[PDB]
This record gives C-alpha cells, structure tokens and sequence, in this order.
C-alpha cells in the first residue's frame, strides 16, 4: 500500500496530553442563558450553518451568532472543542459562549465581532508590507493550533477576518479542524477547491499540519500576484492539472513514487506533460510591487507537493520575507 | 312581509339592524335629508310600507333609481339610529351573537367586532369592523360586506357604544406575537437596517 | 401526475410551494424525522414518486394513517426547505402573487402577507398569516386554510426572509385609525376609565 | 272676548329698548374656534336635544363639559347660544367658553366649564334646613339676573342646577328652552319638566313672563323641604294640574280662569272636581320635619300660586324670612 507519513514538528503532542482534550466526543457543553441574544443582520450562511450578527442586550455589545444545524452528533462535539482549546490562543476566535434552542435543541455558537473591511474590496488595496504583515499574523495563529495538535484543514482569505482600522486579524471556521494523531488516516474530502492540497487530490489519507500550509501558500500567491483564486479549477480533477501546469509534472510524479500512492487512472490520462514554471512568470505591471525575490523563495517553500518537505509554520515565520515585521516589535 | 325585515334579511346586511316602528314614524330624527337623497318620499313610503305611486304609471320602470335610493335613505337613518339608547341595545345584541365577525389578530382571541365607517359621507368608503380588544379597523372577512357604505354606519358608534356601556370593554390582550428565528429574539435594529435597505431600491 | 405537484395543487394548501427534486434526495437534509414521523420509508417513496409495497397494495390498514402519514413528512420537510435560499426564492415569487392573502388591517392597505407557524411542533396550533408592515400575526381569511398545521412554516420564516432580502421590507404605515366621535377626538382616559367599569363586573 | 292680557310686573321693558343685537337671536353669528383642542372621555348624560360629553382640553390639560347640539332648529341654536353669551359672567350662570362644530357634517357643540357635581340623586336627602336656605338664595341670585336681562329660563329644575358641595358652589345650565321676553307677546306652553310646568302652561295660556320660574322654583323647594321627588307627580298635561288642584284647591283655580277669561279645556272640568285648599303644614311629618319652618311655609305658599302675576319676584323672594340666616352670613 501506501507509505506512511508523520508530522516533522508537534508529532506526539495528543499522544500524550489528558483523553479530555483530544477526545471531543465526551465532552460536555455548557449552555449558557439563551435569551441574552437578539438577531440584528445576516452576516452570512453556508451548507452547515447560518451566521447572524446579533446584539447581546445584557452588555449592550455588538455579538456574532453562529447556529450550527443538526449536522452530526460529533461534529459539533469537535468544533466545540477545538474553540476551547484554542480559546485565548494569538489571532484565534473568541468563543463567548455556546447557546441552543430550548425547543428544536439546535445549539448556536456566539463570538467576539470583529468589523472585518471585507477582503473583496481590500485585498486590491493591500501593499507590500501590508501582504508581510497579516501573513505573519496567520502563521502566528497556525503554529498555535498545530503546537495544541489541532489542524484547520480550512485555510481561505474567507475564513480570516482582518479589521484594518486596528490592524487586527482572527482566524475563524474551525468545524473542519481536527486534532492530528500520528499515523491515523483521515478524510480528503476537506478544505477549499482552490486550496486543496496535493494529498487530498491525490486521495492520500495520511496528511498533517502541512495541509495548511499549502493552503497558506495559496492564498499568498493570490494576494501577490493579484489572481484570486490562483489555482482556478473546475472539480478535484481540473484543480491537480491547474497545480501541474504550474509545479510541474516532473515533481509530482516524483511525489507519487515516494510514497507509492495509488494514483487514480484518470488523472494519468489527462495530466499530460507541463514543464515547472518560473514563479517569475506571473509577475505583471500590476503585481510587480508586491513581488519580492524573498516573497518568491517563501512562497516556492510553500507551494511543495510534498507535504514533509513544506516549511512549517514556525520555519515560515524564520524566513525574510517577515524581516521588516519582526523587527517593528521593539 | 315587510321592507325593513326584509332588507336587513338580505345576504350581505347582516350588520343591519331593524329601525323601529316610531323612529321613522317620527319626523323630528329625518330632518335634513331632504336634498340630501333623491326621491325623499318615494324613498320614504317604500320603507315605510306604504302604497306607490297610485296614479303616476305604477310600471316600475327602472326602479334601481329609486328602491337603490330608499336603500340610500333607509341606511343614513340606521347611521343616527345605532347613536340612540334603542338603538345601541339592538346592536349589541347582534355583538353578543357575533353577527359582525371576529378580530382577524391572533392575540386578540377571536374577540367579537363592531361595524364601523371610516367616513360619515357616502360613497367615500366602505363598511369596516372594529375591535375592542385591540382597538383598531379591519376589512371584513367574506366578500358579501365589500358592497356596503361605511356611512350607513358612522364613525362614532362603536365609540359612543362603550361611553353609554363601559362595562363591555374588553381587557387589553394578555399576550403578543414575538418573533422567533431560530430560538432567538430579534432586535429591533435588524427592522431598521432592512428599512435603510428598502429605502434603496 | 406527481405527487408533490399534486397536493400542492390541493384546495386548503395553496400556502405550500412544490419542493425540488434533490432536497429530498439529499439525504442530509432529512436526518432526524426517523422517529418523528410514522412509517418513515412509506411516507418518503410515496411523496418521492416510487412504487409501493410491492404486495399488499390496497391500504395497509386504511392509508389514512399512511397517505396523511406522508403528509405529515412533506410538511416538515417543506419547514426545512423554506429556510434555504432557493426555497425562500419560491415563496417570495407566490408573495408577489399574493397566494397567502392580503392584511386585514385597513391601515396596512391590502399588504401582502407570509404564511407564519406559532409553534414548530405539530399539533399544537395551525398556520397563521404574517404582514411585513404592521409586523403582526392574523388568522387566514377563508376557512381552507383553518386544517394546515404551522409546524409545516415553522416561526422563523418570515423573518429570516427578509435578513436574506431586507429590500422587500415595507415602509411602516403612512396613516392610523384615529377615533371620531361627533368631529372630536378620544382622549386616553376614556379607555381607561371603562377597563376600570369593566372590571366591577 | 278672548284671553285678558298679561305683563310682567318687575323688567317689564327691557328689550324693547335694549339695541336689536341682543334679543334678536336669528340675526346673530357664531363665533366657531378651533374643535381639535378637545378629546371626549365619558359620557355625562344625553336627551332628545343634545348628546353631553365629559372632555379634556388638550391646550391647557383642564375639564371641559361638552355639549353637542344636534341639527334640531336653525333658530333655536342661535337662541341657546346668545343668550349663553348675554348671560355670560352672571352670577351661577354656566360659562360658555368656547363654540365648536364638526367641519364634516356641520354639527355645532357648546363647551362649557366643569363642575364636579355631587349629584342631587343622592346629596336632597342629605341636605340640612341651611343647606337649603343657602343654595335656594343662590339660585334666585341667578334667576333674578337673568329676569333683568330679559330672559326667562322656562326650565328649572334640580336636573339643570349643578351643585358642589365641595366649595358650596352652585351654577345653573340648560338654556335651550330659555327665551327672550316682550311684553304682550305670546309664547309656546309645551316648555318646561311636567313636574314644573306652571298652571298657565296646562290651561294654554301664551302669555306668561318670568313669573313661570318662580313657580317651578316652588316645585323644586317644597321638593326639598318636604321630601318628595317629584313633588306634583302627574302622569300628562292633564293628571298634573289635578295634582296642583288636590293641594292648592280648586277654589282658586277657577278664579284664575275667570279673572284672564281663560278658554279652558272641557276635559279639564269634568275631572277636576272639588278640591279643597290644603295647609303645608299637612306634608310634614318625622322625616322632613327639620327641613319644615313657618317662614318656610310662608316663603313657598307665595311662591306657589295660580296667578303668575301674584307670584314672588325673584327680587322680593330674597328679601323673605326664610333667607335671614343666609344674607347675615356674608359680612365676611
Ligand atoms: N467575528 C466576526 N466579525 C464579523 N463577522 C464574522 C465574525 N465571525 C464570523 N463572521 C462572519 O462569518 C461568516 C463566515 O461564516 P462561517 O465560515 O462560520 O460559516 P461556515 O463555516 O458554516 C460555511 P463554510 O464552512 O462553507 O465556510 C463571514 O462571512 C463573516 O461575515
Ligand atoms: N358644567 C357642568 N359640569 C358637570 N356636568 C355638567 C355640566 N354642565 C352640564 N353637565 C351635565 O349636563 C347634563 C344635562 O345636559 P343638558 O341639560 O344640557 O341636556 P338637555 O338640555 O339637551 C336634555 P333636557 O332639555 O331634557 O334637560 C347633566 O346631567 C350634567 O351632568
Ligand atoms: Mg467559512
Ligand atoms: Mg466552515
Ligand atoms: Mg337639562
Ligand atoms: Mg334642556
Ligand atoms: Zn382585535
Ligand atoms: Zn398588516
């Protein structure tokens, strides 16, 4: 079969710690008074969730509302976990509190609002330091959650608020988060299209932390090179090609052997042969201000097909394309 | 058969009430309405069970022109009549069977209504139905009272009615409608900002 | 002839809008109603287009308890369905119809309403009708509507409606009932000088 | 020969003098304000004339009684409301403040001052002999201003004197039937309560004054005094006067009738009878026995009397025995 794959940095960090922290399913919520909470205006909705912003009328503060559907039993126990576990922790969402409905016992997860300058309209008004900046603030968060052994498996410029009016940034959506255990296998079938790491379209079951990573790489690509999303498939199928078009084949198959994946037929069939681009090559009259040789190096770092040969998230932060943002913390 | 027993038996005036025999008999409660309905005493007569014409071509003609106008009459007269003691104990014998309906709000209970006139000048509005309970107007439930002038009624009688009978009013509503989405309460900011919204087109 | 197109057709449930193909098929959808809704498979391929028993055809025991079984599954199911965006999209295209009524309301002049449950549990009350412009709730003018249950709407439709498209938010009223008595006004105490009459019984 | 003329003793020429724009009422307009500044609150009575409301006027958050006129005469409107405005400021006379109407259906509506009325339903039993020494001396202090102005009331009774015992204050309202008088001039006698109609009104004499006040002035002491309300209760025009005749006699009824050559009723004589003059003094017993006084008796017996023109004056009533204790009592 396939050959195994253990994370290189928090390797063994749930095989050691209390079962009460990685085992979500015996945890118990603590509901608090429902009633404290008033929906104002709909913030957003997806397939397992409704958000609203909603005002806490006991300290008059401004309160965002997720209400989580009757999805699984376990999932829930997960995110509910995870939030707590990480609940302090640097650029992480604060959950407040955990309220349900009284009458159809859907639970509703409550957190701190942050005034997010959507990333529709600012992600065009970004400038280079700016770019240097916010991405430290996510390595910031993601070696947190991957030092408590927790992967996000959701890393997209749609699941990190930015208030730039204080130059704040959290990380949310942790309902695809999973703690990470040593040689279990889990699902492929997680995080964005456009951020879908080569693992998970390869059907490689036995990933890490470094998933995020590549989906971190993703999202600096688009927001240097100004091409959101960057790797623009159409399925899981089209997405690997738009990857290949790009990394090359050369390093992919490579990838494939190593490890002895069992590549499904079709993609050996519509792969084809793509020579591996410079990342010189995406560089415009637009962009060319927001490129650097060092955001270059970081990003061909970030972007690997192979997991265990990506930076991490504490490597990433010891790189000089974040030189001018550590040293403005005297 | 008589015409005051028989118009109030027709379908759609079941909120009229029969005017009493002395009422119309007494000519002190029909002053001005003399140039104010066409035909005042064949609009009279009629209603008052009284030959026609007798010599005058008897053949009706087009008598929409003037039995459509003793309906005129006879209603303006039922407006200053349900304003008198007689009048008022007729009617709220009718409340008390429920002929005029009941209030179309939830949290109101199914509280009995009183017709009412959003004018007192014909042909500028129809019947209503007022409800004590939440004190507001309501268009009448089936289609047979959309054919019936508000003034034939008046604007003040279900008012006068509860200053002749306080004890008839109702206690304000014990419950209300509030809005539940998802469990939760809703602020009433969320009404302004979809009103901002609106106002956008 | 569909099933689905078929008691949506029905007279009584002109309130209900057809559900699509794939929410029902999406077996995500429609977790939680195992025990919930009596013979859940018989109540599903019967509103899913399938065949029946195979065998015994004829009503396993009077279908009353089936056929108004399966009834009782699409009503939830179309409490689900309604929340979601392509949902709500076809119960605001019968709101531009005007298939749930207008407001009884005078005052809210002929608004167009949403259909509106009390309770998310069945059997406990039927479905009411909600105006966007008095933010109130009333009870269906024709008398159809008086056997369908409200847990089959659920009580945050409407509301949720409008957080996904607060441009359909009426303006709040222009005009009031204003009580007229002989040309005057009613000052606040009359009203509470007759609950206090009203209460000496 | 027809009825013998009549004229007033005291005010006998007071219109006939006075300018044109006062007596005639018909030639006079209506000062209308603005009607949105009241708000009806209760309902304090009603009758064939008029609907009358309890109202609070929002411009200086007072009560106001309001009266609403319906379109009864043309004339009669302009009647009520000047002479409203010529007695205005009289001493008990009820006070027109303002004269609204409905813009839509042109309905006029009288407004007038409150007064927290102890209604006499339950206050003529509770009354002391000062009590109604006092409010009587009052009303002929109002009753003699509106004779000098040339106005008779034709109405008086206890149903239209308001009275608060609270601050022992008396005013007299409901001048609808209230009219102007001219000597010689022949007036209508279906006016006045049946319990208060002087006897000139059941033998159809048009020719009265302001003497028919005082009759039913009589009506309302020996009401009070006597402890019987209505104290004349007939059952018509006819069982009334049978009433009178049973206590003041029928001897000098038929004086009353051959003294003006009134053209009496025939039905009249054939069931009046013979009645003998009856003592006051025959109507007091254990109960009203502290209300009763000779100069009570004395005051009422010239109050009551057939002839009008023999009748006590509004004036000449004040200065009488029974109102001694009162008018020594204003030395303040
Ligand atoms: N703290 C906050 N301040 C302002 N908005 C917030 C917020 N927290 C969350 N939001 C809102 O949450 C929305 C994202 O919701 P969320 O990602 O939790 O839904 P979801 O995870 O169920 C759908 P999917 O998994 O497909 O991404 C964002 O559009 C944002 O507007
Ligand atoms: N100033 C005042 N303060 C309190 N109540 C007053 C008032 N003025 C009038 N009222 C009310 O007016 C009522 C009498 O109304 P009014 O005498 O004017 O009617 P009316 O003259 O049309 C009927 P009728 O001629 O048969 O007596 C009394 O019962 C009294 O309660
Ligand atoms: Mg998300
Ligand atoms: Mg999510
Ligand atoms: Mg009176
Ligand atoms: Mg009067
Ligand atoms: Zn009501
Ligand atoms: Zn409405």
């Amino acid at each position: 079969g396939p050959v195994p794959s253990r994370a290189r940095v928090y390797t063994d960090v749930n095989t050691h710690r209390p079962r009460e922290y990685w085992d979500y399913e015996s945890h118990v919520v603590e509901w608090g008074n429902q009633d404290d909470y008033q929906l104002v205006r709909k913030l957003g909705r997806g397939k397992y969730s409704e958000v609203f912003e909603a005002i806490n009328i006991t300290n008059n503060e401004k309160v965002v509302v997720k209400i989580l559907k009757p999805v699984k039993k376990k999932k829930i126990k997960r995110e509910i976990k995870i939030l707590e576990n990480l609940r302090g922790g640097p650029n992480i969402i604060t959950l407040a509190d955990i309220v349900k409905d009284p009458v159809s016992r859907t639970p509703a997860l409550v957190f701190e609002h942050v005034n997010n300058t959507d990333f529709k309209q600012l992600y065009q008004t970004l400038t280079d330091y700016d770019i240097r900046f916010y991405m430290y603030e996510i390595l910031k968060a993601l070696d947190y959650c991957h030092s408590m052994g927790i992967m996000h498996r959701d890393v997209k410029p749609h699941n990190v608020m930015i208030d730039h009016e204080h130059r704040k940034l959290r990380l949310i959506d942790w309902g695809l988060a999973e703690f990470y255990h040593p040689g279990q296998e889990y699902n492929v079938r997680v995080a964005s299209r456009y951020f879908k790491g080569p693992e998970l379209l390869v059907d490689y079951q036995m990933y890490d932390y470094s998933l995020d990573m590549w989906s971190l790489g993703c999202m600096l690509a688009s927001m240097i090179f100004r091409k959101e999303p960057f790797f623009h498939g159409h399925d899981n199928y089209d997405q690997l090609v738009r990857i290949a078009k790009v990394l090359g084949t050369e390093d992919l198959y490579d990838y494939i052997d190593k490890y002895n994946i069992e590549l499904d037929p079709r993609f050996n069939d519509i792969l084809g042969r793509h020579s591996r681009k410079r990342w010189e090559r995406f560089v415009h009259s637009e962009n060319q201000h927001l490129v650097s040789p060092e955001a270059l190096d970081f990003l061909d770092k970030l972007l690997r097909y192979d997991h265990q040969s990506r930076l991490t998230a504490r490597e990433a932060m010891e790189h000089p394309y974040f030189y001018t943002v550590v040293k403005d913390q005297a | 058969v008589s015409w005051i027993s028989w118009f109030c038996g027709l379908r759609g005036n079941e909120f009229f009430c029969e005017v009493d025999e002395d009422y119309i008999q007494d000519k002190f409660n029909l002053t001005g309405l003399n140039e104010q309905v066409p035909h005042y005493r064949q609009a009279l007569d009629m209603i008052l069970d009284l030959e026609p014409d007798e010599e005058l071509e008897d053949n009706p003609n087009q008598s929409d022109l003037i039995e459509q106008a003793a309906e005129m009459l006879y209603g303006l007269i039922h407006a200053r009549y349900i304003l008198t003691n007689r009048g008022i104990a007729q009617m709220l014998e009718k409340y008390q069977q429920g002929d005029f309906g009941y209030c179309p709000r939830v949290y109101c209970e199914n509280q009995p209504m009183l017709p009412i006139g959003l004018s007192d000048i014909p042909g500028e509005a129809m019947v209503k139905l007022y409800c004590p309970k939440c004190m507001d107007v309501y268009t009448p439930k089936s289609s047979r009272h959309h054919h019936t002038d508000g003034a034939y009624f008046g604007t003040g009688f279900p008012h006068i009615l509860f200053m002749v009978h306080p004890e008839y009013r109702p206690k304000r509503p014990a419950n209300q409608f509030v809005p539940r989405l998802y469990g939760f309460k809703i602020h009433p900011m969320a009404y302004q900002l979809q009103l901002q919204a609106a106002s956008n087109f």
